[PDB]
């Protein structure tokens, strides 16, 4: 089944060879992970990162940007705890938009931010670009 | 054949926390006839039910339930009667579908005198909430009889088109809620108020961060819209409809009181036991269940139970259990409904899972004390916004919940009906 | 030389030993056919099987996996008319991308379609697979 | 030594259709010299006329054409002299080398007096076209003399930073084509303007469908991206530069006209007998010959040939000759220029290919005839972009043509000049 992703520098898998694509099935389920990194344990990076992750068109994807408005999954504020967010690939859930995925359409999840506090907020390729920090889900038909 | 509402003292049920399986729920869906070709999705679900009457809504989709394109809008009433198994099961008796499936949204229903009224947002900028800037403002009543006559002009179906709207400082108004109740001949709405959100009141020093580092101050006021920066914020309360002021009546908004305040969500006021309780769906930070008595209705004052056990998923802000203020926006509508009130336990479908619609678990529970449980299906069944509604059939209490719900790889989607007599014997 | 390449089941030349491999030469052009099979000549299959070719990285093209984004070379949209792509292997082209040729790398031209309308638009390995309709292509030194 | 401008009425050319050849092209590259190692490839070629002097660029990679290490950038200037053969030929007397290679960017050039101005994109983002949404839309002009003074340091080579740019709804705007005019002191570049994609404004209904079964009327505004999903669309049009409008002028963006819409490319206004005549290549479905006579400058609109003959070389989607709308963005730059305007006849060198570069063809045409050409190589000779400008030489007509140019082996690829003469007679 489906393999957490560990969203921090310490991944290794962002800046791989195929460069972190995720076959999702229909009814599987995706944790994205923020791991602690204070107390420092396994997974963790070797200071804290801060990340906001986006779910994203594709195209949007590629270009290493995210819409105004964007799709938030995650805000990584907390050096302290452990962050997660989890979708199933699923028609229902607790999100309030109504987005959905489409088939054939390739999406992506992405960090625009440069890793620090400040550049935060950021929509525009950051470690998407400088660390490869961008996975690609392509869900079943 | 009649179901009667739940008042007095019916029979005993299990006032004891145990684990043996006392419910058993019965699927009754079928008894409320649905079609629909494989990838059809029915959503927007409505059920109400008083007096043994039920009103009932969905929105037919071809495509995903979020996007896909409105087929069809159903919205109907009937009887709530004793199928000869000494079972409840729900029975059509009057159904009218709007002409543009497109225009219709929010929908209310509350019953009054051999009448289902349902009032809802007419729209052509899409969801009210999604573009709010943009809507009318425009509401609109129909009138359905429960019983309907063999013709006679305007009984069966009649349509209002709401003139006149005392709605105090909030821009635009709402019916936001499955269901409200009568006053004599007064009807009361679920709905929510707009408000511009620099004309906004808020003491930022009311926010509880008390014991919640990461929680700054200013985030309960700007969870009070759909985004930190929305134009509007919402405010639930109630549409009040008086039935005798004339043949063209006024709505009139009454907002919540400012206690335990969340975002306006779609919420529910409903009669148990000879007392109106008030459910607010949890769509921010405050995810615990909040519903409770109603000591006043037009000042708006509910007596939210201080409830440690029931929530909601939300996604990764504000996800189930969460307690502390953070800005968000998020969370799905299983609404409860209360039982018994000397001892105040309340029976409702909740979701056992954190950040995902699924696990549709019928639980009966306290404030600090869930007594027993059901599973209605797998671990990883998909359920959705569920709406329970609670009477008596022979002195003894039934539950009827409309749940939204399907296991990945089924052709058609859409809610189904569960009866749960709910048990005297805390044993076999 | 080289031989145009039928786009087809009928081809059969797919379902051989090694697994349909071309040489081509600097300089050497090369056409990729996707026949009528409406009014049925010669070359066309049983029905219209509806394709889109990729050119893909070799180690991609092995995997049966078109990247986001593909490098689109035809599309088999139309069981009316006869439809060709031609490449030279040369410098300039009529394509504005600037992709280029490594030598002594591989390339493979794939179809990752069930070879249906509704299949079409998949990126991930289809009749690549299930038919084995891929083609290697070593282009000289 | 004294070439002029094309004007009036020069010499009777050929105005028969005819098989004889009457053409006899003439190489002259030499007179323009250029180096290159083995494996050393010349690209991203500039040429522009007036008034007998000529502007001149290119690219040199180390590799390949698309993708070789930039080695450097020439940027030049000279005239255009009858080399004593009473035949035209090109003599450097300006060039410039930009600092950075990797910085500069689709060069356009216009002369006004005794100057060559180049206006170029500036990027640390590769191919503005390619990398759209990280550009910084900065531009660059350069001023080159035609004649440079000896230890005239300003005069012969001089740069403007481009400080104010007016852009009106475009995001960003840049010169996209070989070269322009002048009138008076205010310069006119060939450029295109980069659109937000979903500010586009465009009624699907005018896509031109009528006769083309497997068109879909989106098409043609899915086209005027490089992708059906690029963040903006491509509008080519003018970029406006008064001289006389202070020491730091004002570029000033013209959009084309709506009519026979096309993507974005690199296109060429240029004066021919006396009125300026506008070129756009065709890089989508649009494949038979884009120019004509330009009705009007500052709102620009060009009076488009009805032309049945010309067409270029595409791919699989929009080969040599389609006509119909279609999804795509391929093909390449092959300019032509007008000779005869009572009789509207032109010539251009043209790639005889479907969906391959090569087979570069010297051709002289009409509307729906060509009249007479002449094979500059082999059949499967390699070419790809070519500019041509033509001009009088002892009143008779001479046109110079910029070929990319090599066939299969040979080490250094380099573009190639031809001189041809046009015949008045149509026989030996
Ligand atoms: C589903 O989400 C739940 C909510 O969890 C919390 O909320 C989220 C957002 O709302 C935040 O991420 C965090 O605030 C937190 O995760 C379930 O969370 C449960 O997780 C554990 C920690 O892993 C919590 O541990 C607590 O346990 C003790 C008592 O705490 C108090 O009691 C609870 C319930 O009665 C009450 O609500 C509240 O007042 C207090 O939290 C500890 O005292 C305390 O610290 C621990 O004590 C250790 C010994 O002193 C010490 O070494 C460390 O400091 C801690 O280990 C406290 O943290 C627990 O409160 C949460 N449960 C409930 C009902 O709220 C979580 O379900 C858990 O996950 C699994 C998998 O690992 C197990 O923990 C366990 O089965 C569940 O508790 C989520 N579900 C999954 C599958 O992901
Ligand atoms: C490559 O480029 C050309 C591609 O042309 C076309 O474009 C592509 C994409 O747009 C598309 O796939 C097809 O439309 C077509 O390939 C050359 O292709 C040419 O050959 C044929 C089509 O194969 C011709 O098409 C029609 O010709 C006439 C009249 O058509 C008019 O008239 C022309 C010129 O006035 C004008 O273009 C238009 O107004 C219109 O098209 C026929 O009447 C018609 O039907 C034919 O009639 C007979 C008699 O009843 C019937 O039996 C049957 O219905 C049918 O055969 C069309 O077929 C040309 O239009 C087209 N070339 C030009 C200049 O327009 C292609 O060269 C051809 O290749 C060879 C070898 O096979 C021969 O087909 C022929 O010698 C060449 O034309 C180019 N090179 C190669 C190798 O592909
Ligand atoms: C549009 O234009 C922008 C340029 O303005 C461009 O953005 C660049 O994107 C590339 C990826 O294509 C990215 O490359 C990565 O860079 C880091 C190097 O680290 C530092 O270097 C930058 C300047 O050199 C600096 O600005 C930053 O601070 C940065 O931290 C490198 O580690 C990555 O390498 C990866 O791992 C190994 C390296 O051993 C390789 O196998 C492989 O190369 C992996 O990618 C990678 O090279 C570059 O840093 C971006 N620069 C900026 C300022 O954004 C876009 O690429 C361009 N888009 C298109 C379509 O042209
Ligand atoms: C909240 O609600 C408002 C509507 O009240 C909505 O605003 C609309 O947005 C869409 C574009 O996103 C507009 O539709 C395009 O309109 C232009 C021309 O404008 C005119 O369109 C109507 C034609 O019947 C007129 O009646 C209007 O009065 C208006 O003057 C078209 O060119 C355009 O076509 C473009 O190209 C293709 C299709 O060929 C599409 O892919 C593109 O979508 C499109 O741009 C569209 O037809 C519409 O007119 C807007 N109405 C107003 C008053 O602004 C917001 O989107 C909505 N916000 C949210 C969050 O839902
Ligand atoms: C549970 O908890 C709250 C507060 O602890 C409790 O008291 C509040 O409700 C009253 C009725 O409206 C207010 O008069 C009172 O001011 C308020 N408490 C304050 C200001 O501290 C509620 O009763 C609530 N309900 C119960 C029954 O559980
Ligand atoms: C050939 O194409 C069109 C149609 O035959 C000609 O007419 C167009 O150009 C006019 C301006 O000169 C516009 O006023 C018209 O809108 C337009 N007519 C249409 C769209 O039907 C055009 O003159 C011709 N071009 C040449 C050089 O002959
Ligand atoms: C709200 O709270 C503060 C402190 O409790 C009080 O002084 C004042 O009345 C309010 N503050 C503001 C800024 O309105
Ligand atoms: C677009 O074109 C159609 C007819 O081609 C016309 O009826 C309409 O008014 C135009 N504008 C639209 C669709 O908004």
């Amino acid at each position: 089944s489906l393999e957490p992703v560990y969203w921090n520098s310490a991944n290794k898998r962002f800046q791989a060879e195929g460069g972190y694509v995720l076959y999702p099935q229909i009814g599987d389920r995706l944790d994205l992970l923020c791991p602690r990194a204070r107390p420092p344990g396994p997974h963790s990076s070797p200071s804290y990162e801060f990340y906001k992750l986006y779910l994203v068109e594709g195209a949007q994807g590629r270009r290493c940007e995210a819409p105004p408005a964007p799709n938030l999954l995650l805000t990584c504020d907390r050096p302290d705890l452990d962050l997660r967010f989890t979708i199933k690939f699923q028609e229902y859930s607790p999100n309030l938009w109504g987005h959905e995925f489409r088939s054939h359409h390739d999406y992506y999840i992405i960090a625009t931010s440069d890793g620090t506090r400040e550049g935060l907020e950021s929509l525009q390729g950051g470690v998407c670009l400088t660390r490869g920090m961008k996975v690609l889900l392509r869900v079943g038909q | 054949e009649g179901v009667s509402n739940l008042v007095g003292l019916p029979n005993n049920i299990c006032l004891q926390k145990t684990s043996n399986q006392i419910l058993k729920p019965k699927l009754i869906s079928y008894t409320l006839p649905v079609v629909g070709q494989s990838g059809t999705c029915i959503t927007d679900p409505l059920l109400a039910m008083d007096e043994g009457y039920f009103a009932y809504s969905h929105l037919e989709r071809i495509g995903s339930c979020s996007r896909g394109v409105s087929k069809q809008r159903i919205i109907g009433v009937g009887e709530v009667l004793d199928r000869g198994d000494e079972v409840p099961s729900l029975f059509m008796t009057n159904v009218w579908t709007p002409p543009n499936p497109n225009t219709v949204y929010h929908c209310s229903a509350v019953y009054n005198n051999e009448f289902y009224y349902v009032l809802c947002a007419v729209s052509t900028v899409g969801d009210p909430i999604l573009n709010s800037t943009y809507w009318s403002g425009s509401l609109m009543m129909t009138r359905l009889a429960v019983k309907p006559k063999s013709n006679g002009g305007g009984y069966n179906q009649h349509q209002l088109a709401l003139r006149s709207i005392e709605k105090g400082r909030y821009d635009k108004v709402m019916p936001y809620g499955p269901s409200g109740i009568k006053q004599g001949d007064t009807l009361y709405f679920p709905a929510v108020g707009f408000l511009v959100r620099t004309e906004f009141k808020y003491n930022d020093s009311n926010c509880p961060i008390t014991k919640c580092q990461y929680s700054k101050p200013e985030n309960c006021r700007l969870s009070m819209g759909i985004r930190p920066n929305s134009h509007y914020i919402l405010r639930s309360g109630l549409l009040k409809y008086n039935l005798s002021d004339g043949e063209n009546p006024k709505v009139v908004f009454i907002e919540i009181s400012d206690q335990r305040l969340s975002i306006g969500s779609p919420s529910k006021i409903y009669d148990s036991l000879g007392q109106p309780v008030f459910y607010q769906a949890s769509f921010s930070w405050d995810t615990m269940i909040k519903f409770g008595d109603v000591l006043t209705v037009n000042p708006l004052v509910v007596n939210w139970r201080n409830n440690t056990v029931i929530s909601r998923p939300g996604q990764s802000q504000c996800p189930r259990f969460n307690t502390c203020p953070e800005i968000c926006w998020e969370g799905v509508y299983n609404d409860a409904f209360l039982i018994d009130r000397i001892n105040w336990i309340s029976a409702g479908v909740f979701l056992d899972s954190n950040q995902t619609a699924e696990n549709p678990v019928f639980t009966v529970f306290k404030d600090n004390e869930i007594l027993y449980r059901a599973q209605l299906a797998s671990e990883d069944t998909n359920a959705q916004k569920t709406i329970t509604n609670c009477f008596l059939l022979k002195n003894k209490i039934w539950c009827i919940s409309l749940v939204e719900i399907y296991d990945t790889g089924d052709n058609v989607i859409r809610p189904k009906l569960f009866a749960v007599k709910i048990p005297e014997q805390c044993t076999a």
